[PDB]
């Protein structure tokens, strides 16, 4: 909630990008890490 | 050395998608 | 079905496009060029110099003038990073040689 | 004779993908 | 042969080393004082290694080649 | 990470791994000057 | 998926090897065979 | 409407004349130089290092005057004043006696200045007068060359357009004699237009020769010319390079030093460009080569202290 | 008076590295410090007479750190690997 509540409030339908932009970026990390180990 | 005969070449592909 | 049969029918180019080239070959690229320049601190070595390595061993060609790889690492990395230093090193230990100050 | 297009980046590996979060 | 390189360059190195001796002793202090802390690799490089590069350590290696007391 | 690393399991593993390679390379090359 | 179904560290190490056992040594001894002729 | 073997002696005795003259006069600026600047003028303020300097200059300028005048001469064995650039370039050395009676109209320094020069570029202005009307009645050394004529041409379109800049007062230099707080002398603005008009000979010439050799007629024949373009050149860096010795201040002053150092240092370039003979595709090849060390480099960067490329690449066969 | 020199290393600056005069106990050393936030240190630095250094403190923090984070994130796998490989293969070959 405070993750959420700082990204809405520091940075017309902008925080709704900001919010998708953060949800895409974790879960890509997330996947991006499983991978890279799981290719050795 | 993989790259360079990409410069040699110089100084001197999923076929599924198609 | 007989809708989409002949829906199919009609539009193999936009297929293609959206199934094959969209990400691939357009968005991806440019997506991977701007962000690896807007990390990758304002040198020669990390701004030119590597990306050239990294694009040709990865695409397997090097970017040349013909390429739109070339002309995007120019602009962004070079116009953007070095040349607004070099600008002034050049103004101020190259340009004294030649006539004009 | 080809036209003004990218290739594809990705037909080698994947290492690349770690470029988007990351900027992210 | 090594030690042929090494007893034709040493007469060499020694009178070059002489010579100056002015600047041969403050470019051990530059030398040794940008080697103690990697505070000049951000701007060299890009990659800032005094982050991860310990002082303490490299200083007591050398008290401990210089006295050989491991 | 070190302290991690080189922890006293994993050295004794480090160690019995070791010895049973150079016994090995050495049985191998024993019996091939046999031959 | 196509990640995890590559061949490991086993079967890597036989293909190498087994191809430095079986096309270059064994080709030179085909060659040697047929030079010099269970 | 060829040109009859009349008129081939007649211009060859004539650019051949001029040119003769042209190197005498170099030789003696040359001594004069050597010796004394108040050989050519009459006002006290003669004395100084600079003077002599520029004087060397100008006969540097002369050399290369009298070697463009040879260079007529030496076209002049095929009757080659007839393609359209050497008629642009009979013209340009038209507006060098044209533009140096201006400059003299708008100031003259010396008698002797008027004598000498309006003696060689009259000459060379009804010369070409008379032959215009003959005429009518019928890599990187281009970037070098290019690059001097920008440089020069500027350097005269700034230095013929200004009356004089103004030599700092240093406000409380011995308020006294030694000359501080003072004017710039009537000595001098005729010794600026005769550099500028040195300039301007040299833009001319380089303009030639970059036009007439842009298919590196004659391929070859600049080789006498290519002797004056360049020893002066250099021999005129040699007098800049000995002027921090004399003690002359060079870097007050915009319109006088700049383009002598400028045109002296690409002379010497010149020198290179014909030394070591830049194919416009070698210098890529040290890219190239560079280019190729640092991606080498990079790559063992990469699977070394990064990610293995045994991992990052696919693996086939299973 | 028995330092001569201190000199803030660190990436935040908060360690300083002190030089041991002749006048000190047990001849010249070379010590570190870690320090705690008291705002009072600087004075009692500069008014008796010592020499304080200062690094370059790379203003930028989110560009001076990435490349180095990279490194510490990927070299544990290539010793890990290292290790491994020189036992179970520069032996056994
Ligand atoms: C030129 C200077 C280089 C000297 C040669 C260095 C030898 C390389 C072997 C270790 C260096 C590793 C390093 O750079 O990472 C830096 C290393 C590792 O870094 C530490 O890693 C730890 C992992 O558990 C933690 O993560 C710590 O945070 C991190 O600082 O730190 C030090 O070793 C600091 C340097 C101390 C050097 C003292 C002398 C070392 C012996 C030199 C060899 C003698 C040569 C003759
Ligand atoms: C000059 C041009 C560039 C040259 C670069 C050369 C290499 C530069 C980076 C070296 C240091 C890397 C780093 O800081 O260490 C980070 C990691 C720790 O992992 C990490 O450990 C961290 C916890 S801690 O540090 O252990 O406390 C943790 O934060 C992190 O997640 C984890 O990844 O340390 C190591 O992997 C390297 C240790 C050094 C190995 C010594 C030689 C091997 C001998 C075998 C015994
Ligand atoms: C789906 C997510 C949609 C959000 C739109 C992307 C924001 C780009 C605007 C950045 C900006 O304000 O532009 C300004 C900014 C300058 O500060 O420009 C820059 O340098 C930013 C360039 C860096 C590139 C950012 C990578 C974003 C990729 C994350 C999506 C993972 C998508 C995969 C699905
Ligand atoms: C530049 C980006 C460098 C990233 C520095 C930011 C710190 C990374 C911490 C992420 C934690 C991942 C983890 O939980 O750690 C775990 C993870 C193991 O799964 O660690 C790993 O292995 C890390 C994988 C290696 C990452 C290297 C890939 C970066 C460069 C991608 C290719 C260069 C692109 C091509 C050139 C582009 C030219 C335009
Ligand atoms: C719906 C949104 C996402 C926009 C979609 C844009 C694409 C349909 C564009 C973007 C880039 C274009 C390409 C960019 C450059 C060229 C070269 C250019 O070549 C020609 O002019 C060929 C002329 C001929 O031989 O007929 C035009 C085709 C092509 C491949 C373009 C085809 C259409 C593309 C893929």
């Amino acid at each position: 909630s405070a993750i959420i509540k700082s990204i809405n409030n520091k940075t017309s339908s902008e925080k709704e990008t900001m919010q998708l932009l953060l949800m895409s970026s974790s879960i890509l990390l997330h996947l991006c890490a499983i991978i890279s180990l799981v290719s050795i | 050395n993989k790259i360079k005969p990409y410069f040699e070449a110089y100084f001197s592909l999923n076929r599924w998608s198609v | 079905g007989e809708r989409i049969w002949a829906w199919r029918n009609r539009s193999e180019n936009e297929r293609w496009f959206w199934e094959v080239f969209a990400w691939d070959r357009l968005i991806f690229p440019i997506l991977v060029i701007v962000a690896w320049e807007y990390l990758v601190p304002n040198h020669l070595v990390w701004a030119v110099l590597a990306p050239l390595a990294l694009l040709t061993w990865m695409s397997g060609r090097l970017p040349t003038p013909a390429t739109p790889e070339f002309w995007m690492l120019a602009y962004f990395g070079f116009y953007r990073k070095v040349w607004p230093d070099a600008a002034a090193w050049l103004q101020g230990y190259v340009v004294p040689l030649m006539g004009f100050a | 004779s080809l036209y003004f297009v990218f290739t594809q980046l990705n037909q080698k590996t994947f290492l690349s993908y770690w470029l988007l979060p990351v900027a992210g | 042969a090594w030690q042929q390189s090494f007893e034709t360059y040493g007469g060499k190195l020694r009178e070059v080393l002489l010579g100056q001796q002015e600047a041969a002793k403050n470019v051990a202090k530059q030398l040794d004082e940008g080697v103690t802390y990697m505070d000049w690799t951000y701007r060299s490089t890009g990659v800032d290694l005094s982050a991860v590069w310990d002082p303490e350590l490299w200083i007591r290696f050398r008290e401990a080649v210089a006295q050989n007391e491991p | 990470f070190l302290g991690w690393l080189l922890a006293p399991g994993r050295l004794e593993f480090y160690e019995k791994a070791a010895c049973v390679a150079i016994a090995l390379r050495v049985l191998g090359i024993v019996i091939a000057i046999s031959t | 998926f196509s990640t995890i179904t590559q061949p490991d560290t086993d079967l890597i190490a036989r293909q190498e090897k087994g191809t430095l056992f079986w096309d270059i040594w064994a080709d030179f001894l085909v060659t040697a065979a047929d030079y010099y002729n269970e | 409407p060829e040109l009859p073997l009349s008129t081939n002696r007649a211009a060859g005795t004539q650019y051949l004349a001029i040119g003769a003259a042209y190197a005498v006069a170099a030789g003696a600026v040359a001594v004069a130089a050597l010796q004394g600047p108040q050989l050519l003028l009459a006002s006290p303020a003669a004395a100084d290092p600079w003077s002599s300097v520029l004087l060397g200059c100008v006969a540097a300028t002369y050399l290369r005057a009298a070697g463009v005048f040879l260079q007529l001469k030496a076209a002049s064995d095929a009757a080659e004043l007839l393609c359209w650039r050497h008629q642009r370039l009979a013209l340009t050395a038209a507006a060098y006696g044209m533009v140096a009676v201006l400059t003299q109209a708008a100031g003259l320094a010396s008698p002797q200045l008027l004598g000498l020069q309006l003696l060689l570029s009259v000459a060379s202005a009804a010369v070409v007068a008379n032959v215009a009307r003959s005429a009518w009645a019928v890599t990187v050394a281009g970037l070098l060359l290019t690059t001097t004529i920008v440089v020069s041409l500027y350097g005269l379109f700034a230095a013929v357009f200004a009356p004089a800049p103004a030599l700092p007062v240093a406000v409380g230099a011995w308020p006294g004699t030694a000359a501080a707080a003072a004017v710039m002398d009537g000595s001098a603005a005729g010794l600026r237009r005769l550099a500028a008009g040195g300039l301007l000979l040299t833009a001319a010439a380089s303009h030639g020769l970059f036009d007439f050799a842009g298919s590196v007629p004659n391929p070859t024949i600049y080789s006498l010319l290519n002797l004056g373009f360049v020893a002066a050149a250099v021999l005129q860096s040699y007098f800049l390079y000995i002027a921090p010795a004399w003690g002359v201040n060079v870097n007050w002053d915009t319109a006088l030093w700049g383009p002598m150092y400028g045109t002296a240092f690409l002379g010497l370039v010149y020198g290179l460009v014909a030394l070591t003979k830049f194919d416009w595709s070698s210098v890529v090849d040290a890219v190239l080569r560079v280019a190729c060390w640092f991606a080498e480099l990079t790559m063992w960067f990469w699977d070394t202290f990064v990610w293995k490329f045994s991992w990052s690449e696919k693996t086939r066969r299973a | 008076g028995h330092v001569a020199r201190v000199r803030f290393y660190g990436p935040e600056k908060n360690k300083v590295m002190a030089t041991t005069r002749a006048s000190a106990p047990g001849g010249e050393r070379l010590c570190k410090v870690v320090l705690p936030p008291d705002p009072e240190l600087l004075d009692h630095l500069v008014s008796n007479g010592v020499v304080v250094d200062t690094g370059v403190t790379e203003d930028d923090r989110l560009r001076a750190s990435l490349l180095v984070q990279m490194l510490r994130y990927t070299v544990p796998f290539m010793v890990i690997s290292g290790l491994f490989w020189m036992i179970h293969t520069w032996i056994l070959d």
